[PDB]
RNA sequence: GGGGCCUUAGCUCAGGGAGAGCGCCUGCUCACGCAGGAGGUCAGCGGUUCGAUCCCGCUAGGCUCCACCA
RNA sequence: AAGGGCCAUCGCUCAACGGAUAAAAGCUACCCCGGGGAUAACAGGCUUAUCUCCCCCAAGAGUCCACAUCGACGGGGAGGU
RNA sequence: CUGGGGCGGUCGCCUCCUAAAAGGUAACGGAGGCGCCCAAAGGUUCCCUCAGAAUGGUUGGAAAUCAUUCGCAGAGUGUAAA
């Protein structure tokens, strides 16, 4: 459950994820990566379910490099209650997603268990995407 | 012990020395101590005072103990009015425990100027003032003291002077007299007629059975200063007196200056409560764990199936042909010819049971397997507390300063290279030790080499000391036999042997769980302070 | 303020059970009346005491509550005993 | 759930450069009194300032008060 | 002359800060009038956070065995009680 | 005022964002400040240039005051921010 130790402002507005990505659009840390074909916000419990999946299903392999960070905050106000009266308290932690923007790469490992563990990744995520390879 | 008469012999016994010392340098190194560097007859002393309530007292020490790095608010009042000063005299307030000394010096214009320093040893309510010589009036004083007490007297500055009432007792046949010796238990009320009086001293004189005859003799040989300075030790609770002890069965040591008397014999005590506290907790963590052990065991007796059912399924799958599914028993041979009749599950295959026995073999190996992990746990712990205790009793501050962080560490607690301790040792050779587990470890690995020889217990829990390359002679090894004995978990233990081996086979396997080889052992004893 | 915590604050009396308890035995007095551990107190007061026999008279200077051990004294005087 | 107050020695609790009393240890003194030492995150986090019990904000706990009309 | 005017200046957290008076708090279930669906309680409607139900990946449980039956961390929908 | 009212909170002024590249622009939207201070902290003339680093080193230490090169600026600008 990733985290931003500190922050300047805790509370945000949302945003619009228009748009394709800025960066991050090609794996080059590692080999055999995957990238996204929508775009979404995601959250530190969906990463860190995709990163434990992924190294259960490696068992040593290797090394993964994720490529994001949740650095937004995200809020919600408490239950049963009216509008107004003050912006919602914050919640958790996500992250902003663009298409063509890779999330995780994968290197030491071969490409059939590479494309698995994205796989299994992927089911942990809301998004579509795609696997991708380093040119 | 501190009476009038040890007074007034002091008072005469330092006028010997310190006719108009020179006060070089002040400090106070504690609280209620004071030491003053003074030069007098064409030397360098030291002079302690105490208002320390029960070590209150006046001494001069070869053992200039520390000055401070802080200057305190008295100690530069001292400064102020006594440094570079002369002591003309020394005076004793007429007997009781009270000690003046009347001092010159020259004032901030060079004009000469005189004071009176008084000393008053009351016990629990000493103090220390200073005055004016002509106006009496209070300049300084260490325990000031408002009448809100609604006593007599008053210590804080400014204020003229006053002594405290002085009984009504004659200082020096005369009980004979006045008092009515059928009253019995007369060492009581001895101190009801003279001024400076022990019960010690007055018990010990009242044993000498109608004795005026050892007050008398006793008056004059204090007069005379016929004392011996030596201090007594009635099993244990060590005490001492200008005279010797007079009946009781303690041991005796003697001395040429009573002032050497007072420094063999503020903070001490401190350290000694942190001692304790610390010893209760470290006690009842070994104690819980002994019993936590205890309960690991007697809980251990009550599931110990486990070769049975191995033998069971050895058995079963040896005879995994003449056994039908639906069977309760098997008439069984083990593999000592016995018959054995193994019970089943009539709804299941002999492969089956036989496989549950397997089972239930694993699991009671496996909970075996973790109450005896929890067991050693236990006793690697109770072991290490039992050692620590043992350098705990043969501790010292500056080792129990290092075992407070290392229990802290262990985070049994919360909140440099002063490591060893030497003393001498025979063939004039230096054997250096450490009360604390850490200063030993440090002493034995980084202080010496692999062939010079430690030297420790022979049994379950002692300290640990060696010399520096320790290969001297029989003489050497018999002598760090009785460092071992002293600091270890038995003191005074007259059956203790010692184990000396090469420090080449010391093993740095909790901490201080040190096994040995390359040993031998020899039996021996505890010691004196002679062992120093 | 009262009597009970002006004696404990002080340090004439070491607890204010005891204080309480002098004042309802009625032991004491100020400016010669009977008085109460509920009593009011202020500067200028004028204060008569016993202890067994110990008969004490002294005089008020100030009053607080936080009270260090040494300032506790400054804000009374002592003026006189009796038995 | 909202508002306010508080969280400091083992307990009770005072208070922009750590205090008291109670209880422990000690001597004095059977049983109290009287003199010392120990025990301190100033609830936690973050901030301001040279510097934080103290000033600021957030969080956790406790307490008190309110939590309503259909 | 009193007094007034002109000029300079003082006196208000009148802080509810374009300040109603120099001067002012509450209960009404014993209540009343004028109006409102411009505005609340029921129901209806939109939404579906929540609720209920269904589903995806599948680690793991299931002696062994993911999918007999359960199904973690996570994900996606339907319904409109 | 009020996403019914009541209770809570707020009521004037300044700075930023929201604010959509002039200006302006709301919400019980997000962050913070003011109800002053200086008789020199003003005017003028003349003067010069900071923060940190390393590196030197008696005290003095992580950390004084000292000396060296690096150093558009990381400092300062009475106070909040621009």
């Amino acid at each position: 459950m990733l985290l931003p130790k500190r922050v300047k402002y805790r509370r945000e507005h949302r945003g619009k994820m228009r748009g394709r990505a800025k960066g991050g659009t090609e794996v080059h840390f590692g080999e055999f990566g995957i990238q996204a074909l929508e775009a979404s916000w995601i959250t530190n419990r969906q990463i860190e379910a995709a990163r434990i999946a992924m190294t259960r299903y490696m068992k040593r392999g290797g090394k993964v490099w994720i490529k994001i960070f949740p650095s937004k905050p995200y809020t919600a106000k408490p239950l049963e209650v009216r509008m107004g009266s003050g912006k919602g308290a914050p919640e958790g932690w996500v992250a902003v997603v663009k298409p063509g923007k890779v999330l995780f790469e994968i290197s030491g490992v071969s490409e059939e268990v590479a494309r698995e563990a994205l796989r299994l990744a992927s089911h942990k995520l809301p998004i579509k995407t795609k696997f991708v390879k380093r040119e | 012990s501190f009476d009038g008469m040890f007074t007034y012999g002091m008072t005469h016994e330092l006028n010997e020395k310190i006719m108009g010392g020179r006060i070089t340098k002040i400090h106070q190194p504690y609280k209620h101590d004071v030491i003053f560097h003074i030069r007098a007859k064409g030397k360098n002393q030291k002079l302690l005072l105490s208002a320390h309530p029960s070590y209150s007292r006046v001494h001069i020490t070869a053992q200039a103990y520390e000055n401070p790095s802080e200057p305190p608010m008295f100690c530069m009042l001292l400064r102020k009015h006594i440094e570079g000063g002369f002591i003309e005299k020394i005076e004793q307030a007429g007997l009781a425990a009270i000690m003046i000394f009347h001092i010159k010096s020259r004032n901030e214009i060079g004009d000469e100027t005189v004071r009176k320093l008084y000393v008053e040893i009351m016990g629990r309510h000493s103090n220390i003032i200073l005055t004016d010589a002509a106006e009496n009036v209070i300049i300084d004083g260490l325990k000031h003291l408002s009448p809100s007490m609604n006593s007599y007297r008053t210590v804080l500055p400014g204020q003229d002077y006053k002594l405290p009432p002085a009984q009504d007792k004659i200082s020096p046949d005369d009980i004979l007299r006045h008092l009515s010796f059928q009253e019995g238990r007369l060492d009581k009320q001895i101190v009801d007629h003279f001024s400076g009086v022990s019960p010690l001293f007055a018990k010990e004189a009242v044993h000498r059975a109608t004795l005026p005859k050892a007050l008398l003799a006793l008056f004059a040989e204090v007069k005379e200063h016929r004392f011996i300075p030596n201090i007594t030790t009635v099993n244990g609770k060590e005490y001492f007196y200008l005279l010797e002890l007079t009946h009781l069965k303690g041991e005796a040591r003697r001395f040429d200056s009573l002032s050497e008397l007072l420094d063999r014999f503020a903070e001490r005590d401190r350290v000694k409560q942190q001692a304790q506290d610390l010893e209760r907790f470290v006690v009842n963590e070994r104690k819980k764990n002994a019993n936590k052990i205890k309960k690991l065991e007697k809980t251990l007796e009550y599931s110990e199936n486990a070769k049975e059912f191995q033998l069971y399924g050895e058995l079963l799958t040896a005879n995994l042909y003449m056994l039908k599914k639906g069977d309760k028993q098997a008439e069984v041979i083990n593999y000592e010819s016995p018959t054995i009749t193994i019970p089943l599950n009539p709804n299941k295959t002999p492969s089956e049971n036989a496989q549950a026995y397997f089972t239930k073999y694993q699991k009671a190996k496996n909970s075996v397997a973790v109450v005896e992990e929890q067991i050693r746990l236990a006793q690697e712990e109770i072991e290490y507390f039992d050692q620590l205790i043992q350098q705990l009793s043969s501790a010292s501050p500056r080792d129990i300063s290092e075992i407070r962080e290392e229990l802290v560490e262990g985070k049994y607690l919360r909140p440099h290279n002063p490591v060893l301790e030497t003393y001498e040792s025979t063939s004039g050779l230096t054997i250096l030790v450490g009360k604390n587990n850490r200063q030993n470890e440090y002493l034995t690995t980084r202080v010496a080499a692999r062939d010079d020889i430690w030297l420790h217990t022979k049994d379950i829990p002692g300290s640990h000391v060696v010399i520096r390359s320790s290969e001297p002679d029989e003489q050497t090894i018999m002598e760090a036999a009785t460092i071992a004995a002293y600091f270890s978990k038995a003191k005074d233990s007259s059956s203790v042997p010692v184990d000396y081996t090469k420090i080449r086979h010391v093993k740095k396997p909790k901490p201080g769980f040190v096994t040995y080889d390359s040993q031998h052992t020899v039996f021996v004893t505890p010691d004196a302070d002679t062992v120093i | 303020m009262r009597l009970d915590k002006f004696l404990k604050v002080s340090r004439l009396i070491k607890r204010r059970t005891l204080a309480k308890e002098v004042a309802d035995q009625g032991r004491i007095s100020i400016n010669g009346n009977q008085a109460k551990a509920s009593s009011d107190v202020k500067p200028g007061d004028e204060l008569t005491v016993r202890f067994g026999q110990k008969l004490v008279t002294v005089q008020v200077n100030e009053l607080k509550d936080t009270t260090k051990k040494e300032e506790a004294a400054n804000m009374y005087t002592i003026l006189k005993e009796e038995k």
